[PDB]
């Protein structure tokens, strides 16, 4: 139970092939997180959550309806 | 209108909750207040440190020693503390200019965002921007950027022009679209199709140069009038 | 070409100052908080250095990617869009950059370590593949909401009106423009290939840091009026009540020489933080939108922009 990283020697967490959004960023793309029993998992972070837009040279997509957010700054 | 009001009225509500149920929204403000205080305590604790003096009480050296002794010590205290001010000072000057640079970022949002309507994308918060409400907060300020984010999309088949008679037509404002049977010219951010008549469209040159033009008939507003 | 982050170092206060001497480190106990408020500083930097890069690049919800097939109405991005046959997909231009810019363990020998950036030059180049693939397909709207496919040349028809040229220009000239644009891209390669003086900025930051390390290191070898700049020598040769007085000067000396090094960072690091935001803006207004602010986005009316990362930096093609 030791996972050598690009960052350094990580002791006490469980490498995970899966990749989730970043949580406790460590280094070099390795973001630990707590959940599954449970233990700390350290997994290469997923920049974002993938998408691809169906482009096509005649195909436009026009929102029909909106929202109003409110945010804070 | 009705809908929007609700969306907005509702939207306000969540803020209370976003703020009530969370201490991690205000981290920024909350931080500044630390780093200052954080930096004071440090400054204070420095009083208790010897800096290589025999003791960190000034009067002790004074008490126990005869001054030509204390002279040499009390240097180190002075030398020490005096330094430890400059460290504290400088840290402020820098920090204080990290605020001065975040005032102006407020003094701007306050000006452009509040007092105006901002065109600068994602300055005033993700989405197109409608208005904003400042709210002070301690040593801080808080904007509520009411912004307008579009939602439900419908693919369509667009074409950049229309050959009418061999003239083109291009939309005067916002894309052409069709849902696959009739062509419609809509405004670009909110699907609201409209039949295509010469008032939607202006004409430029003949067809062919256009790449992707498509056929259709552009109805005349007038002709029905001239129909009689 | 904007700097964005800077190399995040971090520095042990202690062993920098005291090599392997409790006797030293004991003395160092006296000054107290210093040793631990450097690290507070140099972390405060090194933390944000990954907030900068966060804000510049990660403005995008969802990593996008181009369609498989490139039908752009004639503009040709193969230069900029990620290079699939690269191992790390850094599209062509970005690679000119990583060459045009430039030991790592040489500086990390006296506690002066260099923590790796939160993001990795591989990721950075996924984002700027998003930004650059949403810009292309989705128009700008992907900053304002759900990305919306719109056919490019029915975008550059809008990014015209934004400059007050009626669109019937575009379609009627489309072919020409494509060439002008396709050509125009080309020269960049050459501007970058044949010249080391484009990237001076980025190239500089990287110096001044390293420049400032060496200085910091060399300070180890200086006497500061001590009998010698080796700690253990004084230790060796003298009996401590002697060394006590000396090792002050070393400590006093080095300790000072940190603060100088620290402060220089804090200032410098806030010269980046002020040039991140200038990127974090261009990235927002210029890329994700179309900017009306004259000569913000480069001389001329402004059509669009393509970011390209570059090491500790970012590069726009306006
Ligand atoms: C636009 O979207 C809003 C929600 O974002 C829709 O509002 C809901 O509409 C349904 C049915 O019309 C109602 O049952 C709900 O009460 C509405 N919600 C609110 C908060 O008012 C709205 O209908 C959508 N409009 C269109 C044309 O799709
Ligand atoms: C695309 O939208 C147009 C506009 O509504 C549709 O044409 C109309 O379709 C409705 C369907 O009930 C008819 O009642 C109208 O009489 C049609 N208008 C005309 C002028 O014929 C068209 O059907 C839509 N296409 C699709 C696939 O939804
Ligand atoms: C749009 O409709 C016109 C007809 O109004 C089409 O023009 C025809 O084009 C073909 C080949 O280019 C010629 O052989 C015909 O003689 C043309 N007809 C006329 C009346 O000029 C045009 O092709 C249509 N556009 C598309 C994209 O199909
Ligand atoms: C887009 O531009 C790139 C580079 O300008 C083109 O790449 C060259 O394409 C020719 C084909 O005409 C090949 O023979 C060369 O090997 C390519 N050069 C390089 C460096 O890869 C590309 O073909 C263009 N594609 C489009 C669709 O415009
Ligand atoms: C990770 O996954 C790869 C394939 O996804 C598999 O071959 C490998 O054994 C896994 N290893 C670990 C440590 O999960
Ligand atoms: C439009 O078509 C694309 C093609 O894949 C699809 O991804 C998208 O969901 C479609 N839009 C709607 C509203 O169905
Ligand atoms: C769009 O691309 C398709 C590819 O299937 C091509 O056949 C068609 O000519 C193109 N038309 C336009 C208007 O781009």
């Amino acid at each position: 139970n030791v996972f050598q990283t690009r960052a350094g020697c990580l002791i006490g967490a469980e490498h995970v092939n899966n990749s989730y959004e970043c949580d406790i960023p460590i280094g070099a793309g390795i973001c630990a997180s707590y959940q599954t029993s449970q233990s700390i998992i350290a997994y290469t972070m997923s920049l974002g959550a993938e998408n691809s837009v169906a482009y096509s040279n005649n195909s436009i997509a026009i929102p029909t309806n909106f929202t109003i957010s409110v945010t804070t700054e | 209108q009705k809908l929007i009001a609700n969306q907005f009225n509702s939207a306000i509500g969540k803020i209370q909750d976003s703020l009530s149920s969370t201490a991690s929204a205000l981290g920024k403000l909350q931080d500044v207040v630390n780093q200052n205080a954080q930096a004071l305590n440090t400054l204070v604790k420095q009083l208790s440190s010897n800096f290589g003096a025999i003791s960190s009480v000034l009067n002790d050296i004074l008490s126990r020693l005869d001054p030509p002794e204390a002279e040499v010590q009390i240097d180190r205290l002075i030398t020490g503390r005096l330094q430890s001010l400059q460290t504290y000072v400088t840290q402020q000057l820098i920090r204080a200019a990290e605020i001065r640079a975040s005032a102006n970022l407020a003094a701007t949002k306050m000006s452009e965002c509040v007092l105006g309507q901002s065109k600068r994308v994602d300055f005033c918060g993700k989405g197109y921007h409608l208005m904003s409400f400042p709210q002070s907060a301690p040593h801080g300020v808080v904007f509520l950027h009411v912004t307008y984010v579009p939602a439900q999309e419908k693919n369509f088949t667009t074409a950049p022009a229309i050959c009418h008679d061999g003239k083109a037509h291009f939309p005067r404002e916002g894309v052409f679209v069709s849902n696959g049977t009739h062509w419609f010219v809509t405004q670009r951010n909110f699907y609201e199709p409209q039949i295509i008549t010469t008032d939607n469209t202006f004409v430029s040159g003949n067809c062919d140069v256009v790449i992707g033009i498509v056929n259709n008939t552009v109805y005349d507003p007038l002709q029905p009038e001239l129909d009689s | 070409i904007l700097p964005v982050s800077m190399t995040k170092t971090s520095v042990d206060c202690t062993m920098y100052i005291c090599g392997d001497s409790t006797e030293c480190s004991n003395l160092l106990l006296q000054y107290g908080s210093f040793c631990t408020q450097l690290n507070r500083a140099l972390t405060g930097i090194a933390v944000e250095q990954d907030k900068n890069t966060q804000e510049v690049f990660a403005q995008v919800k969802q990593i996008y990617k181009t369609p498989p097939i490139k039908d752009f109405g004639g503009f040709n991005f193969s230069q900029i869009l990620p290079d699939p046959s690269k191992p790390s997909k850094r599209s062509f231009i970005e690679d000119l950059l990583f060459n045009k810019v430039t030991l790592i363990c040489a500086q990390k020998f006296n506690g002066l370590t260099v923590l790796p950036p939160l993001l990795t030059d591989e990721m950075i180049a996924q984002y700027t593949s998003a930004l650059l693939a949403g810009t292309i397909t989705s128009g700008w709207t992907f900053g304002a909401g759900a990305a919306l496919q719109i056919p490019f040349a029915m975008q550059m028809a809008y990014r015209f009106n934004g400059i007050g040229v009626t669109q019937n220009v575009l379609y009627e000239n489309q072919k020409l423009i494509a060439n002008q644009f396709n050509s125009a891209i080309g020269k960049i390669q050459d501007s970058l290939s044949s010249t080391a003086s484009a990237l001076g900025k980025l190239q500089d930051v990287v110096n001044q840091n390293a420049q400032a390390l060496n200085t910091l290191v060399k300070q180890l070898s200086s006497n500061f009026g001590a009998i010698s700049s080796v700690l253990n020598d004084i230790l060796s040769r003298l009996d401590p009540p002697e060394a006590e007085v000396q090792i002050d000067r070393l400590i006093t000396g080095r300790l000072q020489s940190l603060q100088t090094y620290v402060t220089q960072q804090l200032i410098r690091a806030a010269e980046i933080r002020a040039s991140a935001n200038l990127a974090a803006t261009k990235m927002s207004e210029c890329v994700l939108g179309q900017s009306k602010r004259v000569d913000f986005c480069g001389k001329g009316y402004h059509l669009m922009s393509f970011p390209q990362s570059a090491p500790h930096g970012v590069v726009f093609l306006h």
